[PDB]
C-alpha cells in the first residue's frame, strides 16, 4: 500500500468481527512509520525533543444508512498492547457512535515521567499505544455496501511544543546541482 | 511589531491543563465534522478527567526566525592557484539556495519568504599532490566579487573587471576569521517566491518555474597572489543565515528526493515505511523474547 | 543610545538582562529577532466563516 | 438535537448521536454513604478515578431468534482493573453505576430490546425442588442466556424468557428502571442506578445487588441488507465506589 | 519521658517506651506533588489509608558475627497489600516513608547498629568487569546480606561491609539520614524519608529510590544471658502515595 | 545597563569594587556566581524532629 491511496484507509465491516481488533499503533509521533511523514511528524523531525497532547480525529466514510459503535483506546506505557477489548477498555478511551457527526476525536493526554520525550523515541521515553475495537458491530440495511473505510487525522493540541533544533533524516544528496 | 529589530519581550507559553471532573450532558466536544475543513480544538480536559497543570513550556525555538536563522552551506566550489586551463583559476556560480538540500527543504516549507541574509564564507586551500613538494608560498589572499545581473563578467584571473569600481568585493587573507556580510531583501517583488506555477513567456511557454523568477546575479572568486611554484587548490564554501524573516502560505515538506536544481521534478516515492499488519505493535516488556 | 531587554531564562526557577547598541547604518546589519513570539493558528486550523463552537454538534 | 450526548468518568468518555434520554434510578443519583447512615467505623477508601470509570464487557450477538441475556452485578466487574482489586481486598463495598447498552443497526433493520436493571433479582431453579448454582446465576462478564423454552437441569436457572427467571410476567418488568432500544429510533440505552439494598454497605461477592437484563420483545429482522451481524455491547461505570474492612485478598 | 512515643497511619499504630528521637529526611516531611512541579497530566489516585500504613517485613536474626543487611525500596513493598497493587497497575508512582527499625535486648546485652537510608544506592559488581543482577540487588522482603570478606560471583554485589557495596568508607555513611540503635540506650530507630529523585515521579519497579542498610558497628554480645536470640524487625509505612498512568497490570 | 558590586577583599585591613555588563542573550553565557555565600548545615547536622537543646540531657 506504500504507493496507493489505501495506506490511508482503515477497513471496517458488517457482520460478527468483535474478536478482530480494527487497528493499533505505537504513539511515536516523530519515529514510527504511521506518523513520521505526517504534517506533525515532518515538523517533529527538525527537533530532538517534544511534549504535549495529541489529537486523533476519526472520520467514518460509509453510507449514511450504515451504523455502529467503536471503542478507541489509549494505553500509557508499562504493559504490552491490549490483546482484547476487555484489556483495552481499562485505559483511556471514548466510545464513538457513528451518526450525523461523521467524526470523533480521541485526545491523547500527555502522561509522562518526564516533561519531554525524544522525537527519536526510546523505551525510556515510551508513550504507549492506541488500539481500536468494535464496541457493537457495523449494522447495515439491504442495498448498501457491507464494508467501508474509516480515516484518521492527527494534530497537536495547544499544550504542544518542541525543542533542540537538528537536521532531518529525511532529505539527502550525493552531489551538488542538488 | 517591527520585524527588522534585534530585541522584543514576551514569553511564548503553551496552554495550562484546566482541571476537569465528571460530566453527563448534551455537550459533545469529541464529536465534530471534519468535512467543514476545520481542525478540532479539543484538549485533554474535554474527554478525560484531568488535574490542573501550570505549564511553563514555551515555543521559542519553533518561531520562524529561530528555525531558519542558522547558517547553512548553500554552495561549494574549487579553483586553482595555477593551471593551464585559465578557467580553473577562478570559481563562479549563480546565486540560489537550490543546490544543497538541507537549506532548500527548510525554505520550501513556505511558499513565499522575505528576509535579509547574513552571508559567511569558509575558504580553505590545500597543496596539490606531486613529486616535488617543497616551496615557501606566502599567505594566500582571495577576492570574492558579486556581479549583479547585467554587469561585465570576468574572463580570466586578470580581467579588468576585477577592478570592482562598483561591484561589491571582499578581499580576505587565510588564517583570519571567515569573511562575512549582510545583504538586504533584494527582490524585485514583495517577497522571494519559492515556487512559481508559471512561465517566462506570455504564450505559456519558455522556461517553467522557479528559474524565471531568480536572476540575482552571480559570484566570482579568485586568488590575488596569483602564482605558486607548485600547484595548489582552494575550496570556497558559502553559507546563508536568513535573518529578519517573514513567511507565507506553508506547504507540505518535500517528500521525494530532489532531482535537480531547476525543477521541482521527482520520482514516485513511498508515502511512508511499511509495517507487518495494521495491528502490529511490537512487544517490549517481556523477560526478553 | 542603547536598548536593554531581558535574556531568555536558563538553569534556575535583574542580572537576567542584556544591553545592545547598533553600530551600522542599515537595518539589514542588525542581529536576528529571536525574541519575538507571536502566533495565530487560526489562519490554518479553523478558516471557516460561521464560527464552530464545538461542544455543539457542528452540523444538524 | 437532544439525541446527541457525551459522558465522562475518569479517563473515559462515551458519546452517542442517537440517544433517547437517560434514566435515573428511582429518581436517585448515586451518593457516598453519610455519617448518619453508617455503621462500619473504619475510614473508607474512595479510589475515585482509578475505579469510577467505563469498563466495557465482552459483546453479544443479536440473532433473529435470541431470547435474551443477563448479567449479575457487583460480580461481573470483579476482574475489571482496580474496581475488581478493591473488591477482593475489602469485606464491604458500595457503589452506584452508569450503564450504557450500545446497539446500532440501519434505517432498514428493525427490532426492539427492553433494557432493565432489576434490583435483587432472585432466580428460580429449573429443577423445581432443587437449588441453583452460582454458575447457573452468573458467568462474570460473558452473560447468561435466557431461553425460549422451559429448561431442565439441576442448578441452572429456569430461564424461559417469558417468566424472566423470577416467576413473573416478563412484560411487567417495566416497574424497574429501564429504557427500550427500538432500532428505528434509538441506538443505545443509558441507566444510572443508585446503590439499593436494606443495609448501608455489603459484601460484593456474596450478594448480587441487581441484574441487567436485555430481552428482545420484537425480533431482529432485515432483507438482502448485507448486515446480518448486529452486536450488542454493555459498558458500565461504577460511581462513588467506597470500601471498608481491608484485609488479605479473597480466595478465587 | 521523651523515650515514650506512638505513631498512627491508617489502621495501624506503633509504640516505643525507649526511642531516641525521630529523624526527618533532610529536614523534609513528605508532601504530595504540587501543580507547579508536575508533568504527568492525568488525575492521580491517592488511596490514602488503604496504602499509607505500616507494613512489617520478615525479621532477621542478629548474630554475634552478622556483617549487616539491606533492602532496596520502592521494590520490597511490591507485594504489600494495596500499596503493591497500585504499583503493578500504574506506570508512575511517588511516595515518602516512615521507617521504623525495632530491636530490643536487655540491660545485660550490648551492641550497636547503624540504620541508614541511602538515596540512589547504586551498587558495584563482585566481578569487577561484569554487571549486577536484579537478584544480586534485592530480594523483595527478606534482605540481602553484607559480607565480612570480598565476594566473587558474577551478578552479585561486591558486598564487603567495609565498602557498603558502593566503593566508599562505610564509616562515612552518616551524611545520609540515619539513627543508631545502641542497645544500652535505645531499642528502635525511626526515620521519615521524603520522596527524593531528579524527576517529580517515577516508575516503581525500574528504579530503587533508596536503600535501607542495617550494619552492626559494635557486635552483639552477652553472657549466660539465656537470650541469644536477638531479632531485628523492619516496619515501614508509605506516606502520601500517589499514582499516575493507569493501565493493565505489569508482568511479574 | 550595568551592575556594580564589591570585590573580594585582599592584602589590607570605594576602589574596592568592579563593574560588569552582560553582552549575551542567554543566562548560560554569564560568568560564575562566586560571590553567593549562603549556608544551612541543619539539613544534615541535626535533622531530628523534636528540637535538641543540648545543654540538657538529650534523653531522660
Amino acid at each position: 500500500n506504500l504507493e496507493t491511496m489505501d495506506i490511508y484507509r482503515i477497513p471496517v465491516q458488517s457482520g460478527n468481527h468483535q474478536s478482530s481488533q480494527v487497528f493499533g499503533f505505537q504513539v511515536q509521533p516523530g519515529l514510527d512509520g504511521v506518523f513520521k511523514h505526517t504534517l506533525l511528524g515532518e515538523i517533529l523531525n527538525y527537533y530532538a525533543h517534544w511534549s504535549g497532547s495529541i489529537k486523533l480525529t476519526f472520520v467514518f466514510c460509509g453510507s449514511a444508512m450504515a451504523t455502529g459503535k467503536f471503542l478507541l483506546a489509549y494505553a500509557p506505557p508499562g504493559a504490552n498492547a491490549p490483546k482484547s477489548r476487555k484489556d483495552a477498555m481499562l485505559g483511556t478511551h471514548i466510545i464513538w457512535d457513528v451518526g450525523l457527526q461523521s467524526s470523533c476525536v480521541l485526545c491523547i493526554p500527555w502522561i509522562s515521567q518526564t516533561h519531554y520525550r525524544l522525537v527519536q523515541q526510546d523505551e525510556y521515553t515510551s508513550a504507549g499505544n492506541v488500539t481500536c475495537w468494535y464496541q457493537t458491530g457495523i449494522v447495515v440495511p439491504a442495498g448498501t455496501p457491507t464494508s467501508c473505510s474509516i480515516m484518521c487525522f492527527v494534530s497537536a493540541c495547544n499544550d504542544f511544543s518542541v525543542r533542540l533544533l537538528k537536521d532531518t533524516p529525511f532529505i539527502q544528496q550525493a552531489a551538488l546541482l542538488q | 511589531g517591527d520585524v527588522v529589530e534585534a530585541v522584543e519581550n514576551a514569553v511564548a507559553r503553551v496552554a495550562d491543563t484546566i482541571g476537569s471532573g465528571p460530566s453527563n450532558s448534551q455537550a459533545v466536544p469529541a464529536l465534530t465534522a471534519v468535512e467543514t475543513g476545520h481542525t478540532s480544538q479539543v484538549t485533554p480536559s474535554d474527554t478525560v478527567q484531568t488535574r490542573h497543570v501550570k505549564n511553563y513550556h514555551s515555543r521559542s525555538e519553533s518561531s520562524i526566525e529561530n528555525f531558519l536563522s542558522r547558517s547553512a552551506c548553500v554552495y561549494m566550489g574549487e579553483y586553482h592557484t595555477t593551471n593551464s586551463d585559465q578557467t580553473k583559476l577562478f570559481a563562479s556560480w549563480t546565486i540560489s539556495a537550490r543546490r544543497m538540500v538541507q537549506m532548500r527543504r527548510k525554505l520550501e516549507i513556505f511558499t513565499y519568504v522575505r528576509f535579509d541574509v547574513e552571508v559567511t564564507f569558509v575558504i580553505t586551500s590545500k597543496q596539490d599532490q606531486g613529486t616535488q613538494l617543497g616551496q615557501d608560498m606566502p599567505p594566500l589572499t582571495h577576492q570574492i566579487m558579486y556581479i549583479p545581473p547585467g554587469g561585465p563578467i570576468p574572463k580570466s584571473v586578470t580581467d579588468y573587471t576585477w577592478q570592482t569600481s562598483t561591484n561589491p568585493s571582499i578581499f580576505w587573507t587565510e588564517g583570519n576569521a571567515p569573511p562575512r556580510m549582510s545583504i538586504p531583501f533584494i527582490s524585485i517583488g514583495n517577497a522571494y517566491s519559492n515556487f512559481y506555477d508559471g512561465w517566462s513567456h506570455f504564450s505559456q511557454n519558455g522556461v517553467y518555474g522557479y528559474n524565471t523568477l531568480n536572476h540575482m546575479g552571480q559570484i566570482y572568486v579568485r586568488h590575488v597572489n596569483g602564482s605558486s611554484p607548485l600547484p595548489m587548490t582552494s575550496t570556497v564554501r558559502m553559507y546563508f543565515k536568513p535573518k529578519h524573516v517573514k513567511a507565507w502560505v506553508p506547504r507540505p515538506p518535500r517528500l521525494c528526493q530532489y532531482k535537480n536544481a531547476s525543477t521541482v521534478n521527482f520520482s514516485p516515492t513511498d508515502i511512508t515505511d511499511k509495517r507487518n499488519s495494521i495491528t502490529y505493535i511490537p512487544d517490549t516488556v517481556k523477560p526478553d523474547v | 543610545g542603547a536598548q536593554v531587554s531581558t535574556q531568555k531564562t536558563g538553569a534556575h526557577e535583574s542580572i537576567i538582562h542584556y544591553t545592545n547598541i547598533n553600530y551600522y547604518k542599515d537595518a539589514a546589519s542588525n542581529s536576528a529577532n529571536r525574541q519575538d513570539f507571536t502566533q495565530d493558528p487560526g489562519k490554518f486550523t479553523e478558516p471557516v466563516k460561521d464560527i464552530m463552537v464545538k461542544s455543539l454538534p457542528a452540523l444538524n | 438535537s437532544d439525541r446527541v450526548r457525551s459522558i465522562t468518568l475518569g479517563n473515559s468518555t462515551i458519546t452517542t448521536q442517537e440517544s433517547a434520554n437517560v434514566v435515573v434510578g428511582y429518581g436517585r443519583w448515586p451518593e457516598y454513604l453519610r455519617d448518619d447512615e453508617a455503621t462500619a467505623e473504619d475510614q473508607p477508601t474512595q479510589p475515585d478515578v482509578a475505579t469510577c470509570r467505563f469498563y466495557t464487557l465482552e459483546s453479544v450477538t443479536w440473532e433473529k431468534d435470541s431470547p435474551g441475556w443477563w448479567w449479575k452485578f457487583p460480580d461481573a466487574l470483579k476482574d475489571m482493573g482496580l474496581f475488581g482489586q478493591n473488591m477482593y481486598y475489602h469485606y464491604l463495598g458500595r457503589a452506584g453505576y452508569t450503564i450504557h447498552v450500545q446497539c446500532n443497526a440501519s434505517k432498514f433493520h428493525q427490532g426492539c430490546l427492553l433494557v432493565v436493571c432489576v434490583p435483587e433479582a432472585e432466580m428460580g431453579c429449573s429443577t423445581v425442588d432443587g437449588t441453583v448454582n452460582e454458575h447457573g446465576l452468573s458467568e462474570g462478564e460473558t452473560a447468561k442466556k435466557f431461553s425460549a423454552t422451559g429448561t431442565n437441569g439441576t442448578n441452572t436457572v429456569q430461564s424461559i424468557v417469558t417468566n424472566a427467571g423470577m416467576g413473573v410476567g416478563v412484560g411487567n418488568l417495566t416497574i424497574f428502571p429501564h429504557q427500550w432500544i427500538n432500532l428505528r429510533t434509538n441506538n443505545c440505552a443509558t441507566i444510572v442506578m443508585p446503590y439499593i439494598n436494606n443495609v448501608p454497605m455489603d459484601n460484593m461477592f456474596r450478594h448480587h445487588n441487581f441484574t441487567l437484563m436485555i430481552i428482545p420483545f420484537v425480533p431482529l429482522n432485515y432483507s438482502s441488507d448485507f448486515s446480518t451481524y448486529v452486536p450488542i455491547t454493555v459498558t458500565v461505570a461504577p460511581m462513588c465506589a467506597e470500601y471498608n474492612g481491608l484485609r488479605l485478598s479473597t480466595a478465587l
